[PDB]
């Protein structure tokens, strides 16, 4: 349930798993990097 | 039937008003806090999807 | 020259200022952060982080994990609560997967949840 305002709470149904020109520099792998930071985004929006 | 019995319901309707009237506040109370535990863990999630979506580009 | 950094927790914060010197504990090696620094995405192992300021040269915060992030104007630190590492995620996945409480093998293409729903969602309107 969403918090729309203290009077409206909106059952919803919300899809997770699927989800300037200058470049990060990769201390480790950049692949891995990815595969933690979905994971640890997927946590967050259930925790949200 | 008689008026002492409707009187001791009287008084227990009343006491059970009493606390639900409170309670209503404790619920108010317990949103609010609920409030910034809400607005505390957003700067996370949005510096994350940010970072995902330069790094999927 | 003093650059922003934050340190956020998926909870909380941790700390939110102005810094000049960040040291922290890198995927590969112990590396620091100065204004003016190249765009950077590294991983943390746990321990102290350290930031230098005027005055407060030695503030010194534990984290048990996460991620960096750098901008040269900005500096994001995306912490852990807890220590990640297998065998404390491994056991929280077993305790997941064993206080599933199954009492009844259902096919699942019950019609009984609409049947009790319908009434109970005509029972409320009744109340208010």
């Amino acid at each position: 349930n969403k918090f729309v305002n203290t009077m409206t709470q909106k059952p919803t149904v919300e899809q997770l798993i699927p989800l300037h020109h200058w470049d990060y520099l990769y201390e480790p792998d950049a692949k891995s990097l990815l595969d933690g930071l979905l994971v640890r985004y997927v946590e967050s929006q259930v925790y949200q | 039937a008689g008026a002492k019995e409707i009187r001791s319901k009287i008084a227990s309707i009343k006491s059970t008003q009493k606390i639900t009237n409170a309670m209503e506040k404790v619920a108010v109370s317990k949103m609010r806090k609920a409030q910034m535990r809400m607005a505390a863990g957003r700067p996370y999630a949005e510096r994350i999807r940010q970072v995902i979506g330069h790094l999927a580009n | 020259i003093t650059v922003h950094c934050d340190i956020v927790s998926a909870e909380a914060e941790i700390f939110s200022g102005l810094v000049e010197m960040v040291i922290a504990h890198g995927a590969l090696g112990d590396l620091g952060i100065a204004p003016g620094h190249a765009p950077l995405i590294t991983d943390l192992k746990p321990g102290p982080i350290r930031l230098v300021k005027q005055g407060g040269e030695q503030e010194v915060y534990y984290i048990s994990g996460g991620f960096l992030e750098v901008q040269p104007n900005m500096v994001k630190v995306l912490a852990d609560t807890v220590v990640r590492a297998g065998d404390l995620d491994e056991a929280a996945a077993q305790e997941a997967l064993k206080a599933a409480e199954k009492a009844l093998q259902g096919k699942g293409a019950e019609f009984d949840y609409s049947a009790a729903a319908a009434r109970l969602a005509e029972a409320a309107a009744q109340l208010r």
